[PDB]
């Protein structure tokens, strides 16, 4: 009955309600053709979208639309949202309602204009817009417990307690899986593997979910890497060029737990969800430290789980029980709450109208949402 | 209609409740009304949204707690009638107000709008068929078995000493201070903040009560503690980290016997049992000396009645016997003894009946406490 | 007995020597 | 050993010193220690890389700013060594510490730790002959001339309000809550990102403030501000691109009345002001009321006093003379009352001397103090 889109910076991700995991899982890329005067033989696409621009990636401009969980440029996200309707999904928005996603402390104009999109120009019968981290914590199946969620995009925090969110402890985070991409990207150019264009940044993004881990420890993981040559292994390309790094699969996601590499100036993933759990109420404070929920592809780095409980425990006092709820389909965990969330019968009371909007306008969702 | 009477022992800090003839209390919980502070997103949360006894225990947290009676005077009596509602209710008595006589309980020399208008509860939003309302004094002695007796208590809200002598409780003769268990407390706190460990909210409170329960004794000569440096002792929060309590946890009970700590010239309660024996008559002193019971929570402090042993020598007339009696079960004195007087068959003749209360009104109830 | 809240060796009550 | 004694008026957001009977403090800066963030590769730069005063709010950009104190409680007392010794040095004061007496200043009800922490650092670290610290409120009434009035001021720190009647401070009166100038400037930084114009980097904060300074008011009735829609008022950044508040300017000093809005349950400046005349004593509450004195720079904000003044007619008892006063130099109150306290004889027997110190120790700091 419901459709589920999750709007994710990186992979857009979307389906059914009342289902396992999403049929339309495609990279939010809208590639623009290289224009000049010459013709072009038999037809193309004037601006490609999702797998058709990874694929004739070479040549195509490769600009995301959502930048930090932001919607920049709003006709290239209009062309992602009629590309997973129409072309993948098979299905008009007329018919089925619509659970949308966004990330906690975004700019309040871009829910009323996400919402403007869904009721005027695709005619939505009904739609809502959830925070990314409740639906993660209601995919694991919890209803208390603090969530990690790391995606492309942002990386952010929201406590939350017996089916109570804490809105005042949550602590949106500018360090995200783009910025470690770029940040692999750098290092790479640093041992003579320059990649410039924006063709080469999937490519380098490629590399990272494939190579990079977590280290348990960096001095010691830095000082083995200078000794042997065992950890530095070798990646082909799509061309049949390849290239062996050492330093840089352990360098990179460390980023996350040493913002300063970045030049950033803010707290590391590790420390973020402790100042989120101290932020909370005293008393339930056990709880979250018991139920630290990961969620996203930036928690796909292997090793990840057992940093957060290295660190989360040196945070923390001696007396306390650290534990990282880490399961296997944490990379899709925000979808899979919202295909449940929409499977309730409880939800079918909880929808926007057409007739709700027209009455009051994009302001209704700010009441709606939390 | 006189089926298995009920016993509400009311009191700001606890109430107990239960039914006549028995040894102990079943259901003792915390008088306090809590209503959750933060948004609940998340379906499958804590219903209700009003939280009364081991669910507001168990969830502090989320809860801005707020105690309804102050020093035996019920301010907000909304939450009053919800509290006495859940003590009725499926979750503690499993039984209807309309079977069974009531036993409530108040302080001496209350407000009597408030007893007016507890009984109006009782008899019009309940359909009790009987109440009866005591003192703390008379049902204490009837826990013990005696008859002559001088009752120092000390409750959360109130502290008094009303002297009886076989059976004639002396109204004029009942000395009565609002310094109390709470007052304590709350003045636990302010120390607590110019140690260095603030606490401000009212879940945040009930961890200042628990260190007020487990580490705090009384010195037998305060000036001599005070020269004299103190140890620092520790203790555990729910959320781990550790309280130097340091000289707090000894000056904290001081105000019980010098109210002129907290700013409020007021007698103490080591006065209080002096001037009790005082004001009554001269040949039913030396009597009202050798009775002296002790009941209440704020009674329990560690080397309190060595302390006020020591006071009635400096006050009191030299070469006299005292004797501060105190029972194992203090905390459910009063209980106790309403539960004896209940199961009595004098009982009966005491109460106000349904039917008097409509013929005459609140000139009835007064009539018939004294 | 059964509760949460008692003091073990208080005793009954303090009470002063009787002189003859 | 009698020199000219120098007064250090302490504070979070910005600290002022000179020398005891001047008119106004020759020297104020912001009390905060800026480090480089960027490396100096070429050569002639900014040396020291320790920035504290006009240099460090002249380079913002380069330096990664640390307040050392929040809340009137220093947690960086390396920091706070630092500016201490800069206020001596030859940048701003040119003198020694050896001469000169010490006037410290610090808010009511804060650690004592802090205070004894505070001491050592004047008498060891420097080698102050004599030291003597003092309350704001105290400091505030010398000023105006006055010994009457409540003191109810708003820094960057605390906001507090001292009932003082005659010469006589009623310490079990003073309220306190930690919701002042920073928290502001905090929540005002959350509102711009809901808006669109996100802030992160500690350089970056000090925009926050100068928006919260200049373009922001306090309307007389919130809920008919919330119902109207507001014009987008400009401000021009130190960069030149333009910002458009919206409803961020005027619901940001809100959180002074409102401490909900930021998720803390405490009273607020307008409960503060009246909790304060009402734990007084009842012939001393009409003299409070006609003498209200306002200081700080989080009084200054577009009708403050007259949502002050609203706030007491709604709470306070009805047909009582209501005055909100305060001096044309809110910000420099607290020091000119210092610098008139220090330029009395008396202040010779306040003061705690090198040698009293090193006799007794805390004990006698805390005698002399209060
Ligand atoms: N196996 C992996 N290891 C490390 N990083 C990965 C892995 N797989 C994906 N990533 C990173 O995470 C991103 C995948 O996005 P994800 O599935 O988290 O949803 P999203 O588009 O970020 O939306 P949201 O922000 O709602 O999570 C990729 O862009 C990539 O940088
Ligand atoms: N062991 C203890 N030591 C010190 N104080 C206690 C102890 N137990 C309870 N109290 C205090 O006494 C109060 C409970 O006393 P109680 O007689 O039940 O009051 P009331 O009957 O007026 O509700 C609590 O609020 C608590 O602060
Ligand atoms: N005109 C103004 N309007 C609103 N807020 C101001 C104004 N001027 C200063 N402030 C705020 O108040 C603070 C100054 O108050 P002050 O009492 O000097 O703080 P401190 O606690 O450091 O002594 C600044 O840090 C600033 O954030």
């Amino acid at each position: 009955a419901a459709l589920v889109v999750d709007n994710g910076s990186g992979m857009c991700k979307a389906g059914f309600a009342g289902d396992d995991a999403p049929r339309a899982v495609f990279p939010s890329i809208v590639g623009r053709p290289r224009h000049q005067g010459v013709m072009v033989g038999m037809g193309q696409k004037d601006s490609y979208v999702g797998d058709e621009a990874q694929s004739k990636r070479g040549i195509l401009t490769l600009k995301y639309p959502i930048e930090h969980g932001i919607v920049t440029n709003w006709d290239d996200m209009e062309k992602i949202w009629h590309h997973t309707f129409y072309n993948e999904l098979r299905v008009a928005p007329e018919e089925h309602p619509v659970l949308l996603t966004e990330a906690p402390l975004n700019p309040k104009a871009n829910r009323e204009k996400m919402t403007q999109i869904m009721f005027e120009t695709f005619n939505t019968p009904a739609m809502y817009v959830a925070i990314q981290a409740v639906l993660s914590l209601y995919a694991s199946g919890r209803t208390t417990g603090i969530v990690m969620d790391s995606g492309d995009g942002v990386t952010h925090t929201v406590p939350i307690y017996e089916g109570y969110a804490l809105p005042h402890a949550i602590l949106r985070l500018d360090l995200a899986g783009r910025d470690l991409t770029d940040y692999l990207m750098k290092i790479l150019t640093e041992r003579g593997y320059s990649f410039t264009t924006t063709a080469e940044r999937e490519i380098v993004r490629d590399i990272k979910e494939k190579l990079c881990y977590v280290a348990l420890d960096f001095e010691q993981e830095m000082a083995t890497a200078a000794s042997s040559s065992s950890l530095e292994k070798s990646y082909e390309l799509p061309d049949g060029q390849v290239i062996t790094i050492g330093n840089e699969r352990f360098r990179c996601p460390e980023a996350l737990f040493q913002p300063s590499f970045l030049g950033m100036e803010s707290c590391g993933i590790h420390e973020t969800t402790f100042n989120s759990i101290m932020k909370c109420d005293v008393d339930i404070r056990k709880d979250l430290y018991a139920n630290t929920v990961l969620s996203g592809g930036t928690t796909m780095y292997p090793g990840i789980a057992d940093r957060m409980q290295k660190e989360i425990t040196a945070l923390a006092p001696s007396t306390m029980k650290i534990k990282i709820i880490a399961p296997p389909e944490r990379k899709y965990s925000v979808w899979i709450g919202g295909s449940i969330l929409a499977s309730l019968s409880t939800f079918q009371q909880m929808w926007i109208s057409k007739q709700e909007y027209d009455e009051s306008g994009p302001s209704i969702v700010h009441r709606k949402c939390f | 209609i006189a089926n298995q009477p009920v016993v509400i022992d009311n009191g700001s800090g606890v109430i107990k409740a239960g039914f006549a003839g028995d040894q102990i209390p079943k259901y003792c919980f915390p008088n306090y009304v809590g209503r959750p502070k933060h948004v609940r997103v998340m379906a499958g949360a804590l219903e209700g949204d009003i939280f009364i006894g081991p669910k507001a225990e168990e969830h502090r947290g989320l809860l801005s707690i707020r105690y309804p009676m102050e020093h035996g005077i019920v301010k907000d009596w909304n939450d009053m009638e919800r509290i006495w509602q859940y003590v009725y209710s499926k979750e503690q008595l499993q039984t209807f107000s309309e079977e069974h006589p009531v036993l409530l309980t108040e302080a001496p020399l209350n407000p009597r709008k408030n007893r007016e208008r507890a009984a109006e509860v009782f008899f019009e939003t309940f359909n009790v068929p009987a109440l009866f309302i005591s003192m703390q004094a008379v049902l204490s002695l009837y826990a013990t078995g005696r008859t002559t007796g001088v009752v120092l208590d000390s409750g959360d809200g109130v502290t008094h000493a009303v002297p009886i002598y076989e059976g004639f409780a002396m109204p004029h003769s009942i000395m009565r201070i609002d310094i109390a268990g709470r007052d304590v407390s709350r003045f636990l706190r302010l120390y607590l903040r110019k140690e260095g460990y603030d606490f401000h909210s009212s879940s945040e409170f009930e961890i200042v009560k628990a260190i007020k329960e487990r580490a705090c004794y009384l010195s037998i000569n305060p000036q001599k503690d005070e020269t004299l440096e103190t140890e620092k002792a520790q203790y555990y929060l729910p959320d781990g980290s550790t309280i130097e309590i340091g000289p707090s946890r000894f000056r904290a009970p001081e105000l019980l016997f010098r109210p002129d700590l907290i700013g409020e010239e007021s007698e103490g309660i080591h006065e209080v049992l002096v001037f009790a024996i005082q004001k009554s008559d001269m040949d039913l002193r030396r009597t009202l000396f050798s009775n002296i019971v002790l009941s209440g929570g704020s009674t329990l402090f560690k080397g309190f009645g060595d302390r006020l042993l020591s006071e009635v020598k400096k006050l009191a007339p030299k070469d006299v016997k005292i004797r501060i009696s105190a029972p194992q079960e203090r905390l459910y004195s009063t209980w106790i003894g309403g539960s004896i007087l209940a199961s009595l068959d004098t009982f009966k003749k005491m109460w106000v009946s349904k039917k008097e209360y409509e013929e005459d009104g609140a000139r009835s109830i007064h009539r018939k406490t004294f | 007995m059964a509760d949460p809240k008692y003091a073990d060796l208080p005793g009954i009550a303090r009470n002063e020597p009787d002189v003859y």
